[PDB]
């Protein structure tokens, strides 16, 4: 829960924080590699990564 | 994380201010006034990219300030010191922000990104002082040769309103030496030169003689005038 607010900001801030996304080229919308969580873990990625595109632009 | 985070934004601070931290150590490998700036591997290698970007920002602030220094210390009367008394005095507004939120810093909760904010600002006014320092390290102007430099920045940086103001404000104060050389040469003839601010020299001769050395932020006509 919080180690995943956490991880929004530094990609809110820059580049990508706590795993790694990169591939801006890409998009994965962010590495989670979990399948045992909820999938609601891959929908709010894909609100995470509008921003970030934005942002290195 | 979070606490990862929050130990790169003061470690950080004391990089924007000017002394070397402990996570981020800073080294200058060449005679230009702008350092490196390293940081050390992280735990998340995501944010030592993102505070990779603000390093940018302490390599403009040690720019200007070190070039303003030196200036002033190998002493002139010139109106290049003159010129480094306006960056000082902006330096005073720099270092006022970040005392200001480290009241905030003992309850701390400020971002990575609240901070990103107000340096990309901040990088705005370094890196435009930044390059104007650069191009005076290539230039080595001095005098009336200084003035004409100072009058093309004010052509050049509008569309920008905050970096015309400050274009304009270094223009203003690097003048009102000059003019006032100008002036004191108009009531009496008093010509002294510390360093030869005024182009003219002191020649029976009638030998005056302006120098191309030099010229006024006007063209050559006021300077025959």
């Amino acid at each position: 829960e919080t180690s995943l607010v956490r991880d929004l900001l530094y990609v809110f801030q820059g580049i990508d924080g706590k795993f790694v996304k990169m591939c801006n080229s890409e998009n994965c919308y962010k590495v989670d590699g979990k399948v045992a969580v909820s999938k609601s873990l891959k929908d709010i990625t894909s609100k995470l990564s509008e921003l970030g595109w934005l942002h290195n632009k | 994380l979070p606490s990862q985070e929050t130990c790169l934004v003061e470690d950080l601070l004391y990089i924007l201010i000017g002394v070397d931290g402990r996570y981020i150590s800073v080294q200058p490998l060449v005679g230009r006034q702008s350092r490196s700036f390293s940081v050390e591997q992280n735990l998340d290698s995501s944010v030592k990219e993102l505070v990779n970007r603000i390093l940018p920002v302490a390599t403009n602030y040690s720019t200007v300030t070190r070039f303003v220094e030196e200036n002033s210390s190998f002493e002139y009367g010139q109106v290049n010191h003159a010129l480094g008394a306006a960056m000082r005095t902006l330096g005073k507004e720099y270092m006022i922000l970040i005392s200001q939120l480290e009241h905030l810093q003992r309850q701390g909760l400020l971002s990575l990104q609240k901070l990103w904010f107000y340096i990309q600002p901040t990088l705005r006014t370094m890196e435009v002082l930044a390059s104007i320092a650069t191009s005076l390290n290539k230039g080595e102007c001095f005098g009336g040769a200084t003035l004409s430099l100072l009058h093309d920045r004010t052509f050049g940086y509008t569309g920008d309103s905050q970096a015309q103001e400050l274009c304009l404000y270094l223009t203003k104060a690097a003048s009102a030496p000059y003019f006032d050389i100008l002036e004191r040469w108009i009531y009496r003839g008093i010509i002294n030169d510390p360093y030869s601010e005024f182009m003219v020299e002191e020649h029976w001769d009638q030998r005056y003689t302006i120098v191309q050395q030099q010229i006024p932020s006007f063209l050559q006509k006021v300077a025959d005038k």
